[PDB]
C-alpha cells in the first residue's frame, strides 16, 4: 500500500494513506507544525538521515497512523546529543544517490547503503568542523552531469559518474573550497544538482535572472574537485528554475 | 608602539572617500513617471567586484528605464524635452529582470561588446561604477561603523 | 524709418543665429582616431546642413562619437590597457572617404527620434540645440553670418 | 547604312565622322574650341539637335561634313534664337519614347519624330518657364518603366512614366512639385530625372557619405505624379548617383 510518512518540527513522525496528504495542514501538537513528508510504499523501508550525518531506516508498517498526533522519533531511533533528523528517504534498494556536505565533499551511493536498522543508526556522511549535511540528491540517470555551486559563485559541471562511490565516510571533494573558510560558514556549498547536459538553469538573485544554457555551462565544465569557475553576480540566489528535456 | 591602529584609521578613510567619492534625477521622475523601474536600481545589489563589470557591460544603456509595458511610454515621448539627449527604455519585470544579450570579450578591467559585424564598443571598467550603488553605501556603513570603533582603540 | 528698421532687425536676428549656433556643445578621441587610423564619424557628418544635422546626431545616439576605421583587426590590438578614453568608445567599419549610412529602425518625431534598438528596447534621442554633427557647415554658417552682420553696422551706422 | 558619329563642339561645331569607335575628345577643334558632345547612329537617320531654349533641329547626316576637317557651324544649317546654344543630341528610332522636361519640374513624353524640324527656325519642343533650363533628354527603353525625380531640396518622387501624359509640345505637365517663384529664383529645382525599371538599386554618393537604396527603399519614395514627393535626410548637393538595374 501506497503511504506518506509525516515528520514534524519536533521530531514526530505518522504515516498516512496513500500520497494525497497535505502534510502542513495536518493535526499537529501544540507549538509544532509541519516539518517534511516523503511518499513511497509499505514494503519500502524509510530512511532518516540527522544533522550530524547519521542514517536510520524503519518499516512503516511499525509506525502510527496520520490520524493521530503521530510519535516521537526518539521511541525507535536514538540521536547524538542535540541531532535532528532533516531528512527523510523511500527509494528502491538500488536507487543511486548523492550525499554530500556543504564543505563541498561527497561521495555516491545506493538507498541500501543508508538502511540502518540498528536504532543508532549508522556514521553515513563524515562532517567536517561547522559543516552541515546536504539535502541528498536521487541520481535519475547514471549518465546525468554533476552540477555545484558556492556561495561565493563559483560553479563546476562534470558526470556524475566521476564522483568516486563509497558506503560512508567524508567522501572526496566535489568542488574545491578551502576547509579553513568552509569552517568559517565565509564560503560553501550553496546548490548542488544532478541533471541532464542539454539542460537549461534560470537563476534568480533579488531582481535580476542569470540564464545559464547548455553553452553556459559547458564553460564550466571541468575535473571533480578544482575551483573551479566564478560567476559574476551569481552570489546569494533565491531561486533555481532548471529545464531538462 | 602602535601605529597598526592608527594606519588602519587611514585605511579606512581612504575607502571610505573612495566609495562616497562623486558621483541622475530627471531619470527618477521619468521612471515613476512612466511607471517603471531604473536599471541601474534593478543592478543596485550587484557586489563592489561586479559592479564595474556589468556596469560597462550594458554600455550607455546602463541608464535605461525597465517598464513592464513599453506603451506606458509612448504618449509622454512626444515633446518631451526634459531629459538626457539620448533616453533608454527596456521592457521587463523590475522584479524579476532578464537581462539583455551580449556578445562580449572580456579584457582585464574592460569588456568588448560585439554590436554588430561592423561595429565594436570598447567599455572599460570605471571608477564609481553605476550599478551596486546599494552594497556600496552599505559598505560605507560598515567603514563608518569599524573606523569609530577604531577611533576609541586609538 | 523703413530702412533702419529693416536692418536693424536683421543685424539682431543676426545676432541671435550667432550666439545659437556658437552656444557651447574630449580630444582623447581625436588622439585615438589617429592611432586606430580612422576617423571620427563627426567628422564625416561634418558637412550636413543646419536643418539635418541635429536629426542625424539624434539618430546615432552615443555612436555618434564612434570613431570609423577601415579595418577593425586594427584596434584590438590597442584596446588591452587602454584606459586614456571614454567609459564608453564605439568603433565602426567603414571607408571615411564614402561612408554608408547605418540602417536604424526609426520613427521620427519633432523634434526627436524613436529608434528601436531590439525587440524589447527603444532609444528616445532628441534633437541636441547645438549637434554633434555638421560642424564644418556650422562654422561655415557662422563665418557668413559675422560677415553680414558688419555690413549691416556699416549700414546701420550711415542708415 | 553606314555606321557614324555626329561630334558637337562648345562653339556649336559639327561634323560627321565615320564608324562608332573614335576618339572624339582627342580631336582637331578650332582654337579655343573643344568637345562638347558625340551621339552615335546610321548615316540613313536624321539627327536631332535641342537648343537651350528647348526647341529642337533635325539635320540629315549626309549633309554633314567629315570628320576630316574641323566640321562646320551650325549657324550654317540651323537658325537658333539669340544667345542660344545647343546642348543635346540625339539618334533614335522614329517610334522611339523620350521624356522631355524642365528643371523647373515639368515635362511630357514623346517620340523622337516629334522632335524632327527640319526648317531652318527647328520647331518649338518644350516652354521654359522663367530662369528654367532644359534637362537631358531620357530615352525610355520601356514603356513600363519608372520615373524617378529627384529635387535639389533633396525630394524623392517615383511613378510609372506611362502616368506622364504624351504631347508633341510644349510646356508639358507637372512631374514634380516645386513652387514656381523658388524655381525661379533658383531655390529649388529638377536635380536629376530617371527612367529605369522598378527593381532597381540607386547608390548616391553625397561628400564623404554614401546612400543606397534598395528596390524596396526606392518603394517608400513611390506615389502619384505631380506630388511634393519625400524628403530625404542628406540628399543635397549630391556628388554622384550609381544606378544597379538587372
Amino acid at each position: 500500500e501506497p503511504v506518506t510518512i509525516v515528520l514534524s518540527q519536533m521530531g514526530w513522525v505518522r504515516s498516512a494513506k496513500g500520497h494525497d496528504i497535505d502534510a502542513p495542514g495536518l493535526n499537529y501538537k501544540a507549538g509544532d507544525s509541519f516539518k517534511a513528508a516523503v511518499k513511497g510504499k509499505s514494503n519500502q523501508p524509510v530512511v532518516f538521515v540527522d544533522s550530524t550525518g547519521r542514517s536510520y531506516a524503519i518499516d512503516p508498517i511499525t509506525l502510527p497512523s496520520a490520524r493521530g498526533q503521530g510519535e516521537p522519533l526518539t521511541g525507535k531511533l536514538t540521536l547524538p546529543p542535540g541531532a535532528t533528523v532533516d531528512h527523510m528517504l523511500m527509494e528502491s534498494d538500488d536507487q543511486k544517490l548523492l550525499m554530500a556536505s556543504d564543505a563541498g565533499y561527497g561521495f555516491v551511493c545506493t538507498f541500501n547503503d543508508l538502511v540502518a536498522r540498528n536504532r543508532a543508526g549508522k556514521a553515513l556522511i563524515t562532517l567536517p568542523e561547522n559543516a552541515h549535511v546536504m539535502p541528498p540528491v536521487v541520481i535519475e540517470d547514471a549518465s546525468d552531469m554533476l552540477l555545484a555551486i558556492t556561495q561565493a559563485g563559483r560553479m563546476l559541471m562534470f558526470p556524475v559518474s566521476d564522483l568516486p562511490q563509497l558506503s560512508k565516510g567524508k567522501g572526496n571533494k566535489i568542488i574545491n573550497i578551502p576547509s579553513a573558510e568552509a569552517a568559517r560558514g565565509e564560503d560553501g556549498l550553496a546548490q548542488l544538482y544532478v541533471l541532464p547536459p542539454q539542460s537549461t538553469l534560470t537563476i534568480h538573485v533579488g531582481k535580476r535572472k542569470i540564464k545559464l544554457r547548455p553553452e553556459e555551462l559547458q564553460k564550466v565544465t571541468g575535473e571533480r574537485g578544482r575551483r573551479g569557475t566564478l560567476m559574476r553576480g551569481l552570489q546569494r540566489i533565491d531561486r533555481v528554475e532548471i529545464d531538462s528535456p | 608602539e602602535r601605529d597598526e591602529v592608527g594606519a588602519r584609521k587611514n585605511a579606512v578613510d581612504e575607502e571610505i572617500e573612495r566609495l562616497s567619492q562623486p558621483g541622475d534625477q530627471r531619470l527618477n521622475a521619468l521612471a515613476e513617471r512612466f511607471g517603471g523601474v531604473l536599471l541601474s536600481e534593478i543592478y543596485d545589489d550587484v557586489s563592489l567586484e561586479d559592479a564595474p563589470y556589468f556596469s560597462a557591460l550594458y554600455g550607455p544603456s546602463r541608464h535605461a528605464i525597465v517598464v513592464p509595458d513599453l506603451s506606458q511610454v509612448t504618449e509622454h515621448l512626444e515633446g518631451l524635452t526634459d531629459c538626457p539627449e539620448d533616453l533608454y527604455l527596456i521592457e521587463g519585470d523590475p522584479q524579476s529582470f532578464d537581462d539583455s544579450v551580449f556578445s562580449v570579450d572580456e579584457l582585464e578591467k574592460a569588456v568588448v561588446v560585439k554590436i554588430a559585424d561592423r561595429q565594436w564598443r570598447y567599455s572599460r571598467f570605471p571608477e564609481v561604477p553605476l550599478f551596486g550603488r546599494a552594497a556600496r553605501e552599505s559598505r560605507i556603513e560598515s567603514l563608518h561603523a569599524e573606523r569609530e570603533v577604531l577611533s576609541e582603540r586609538f
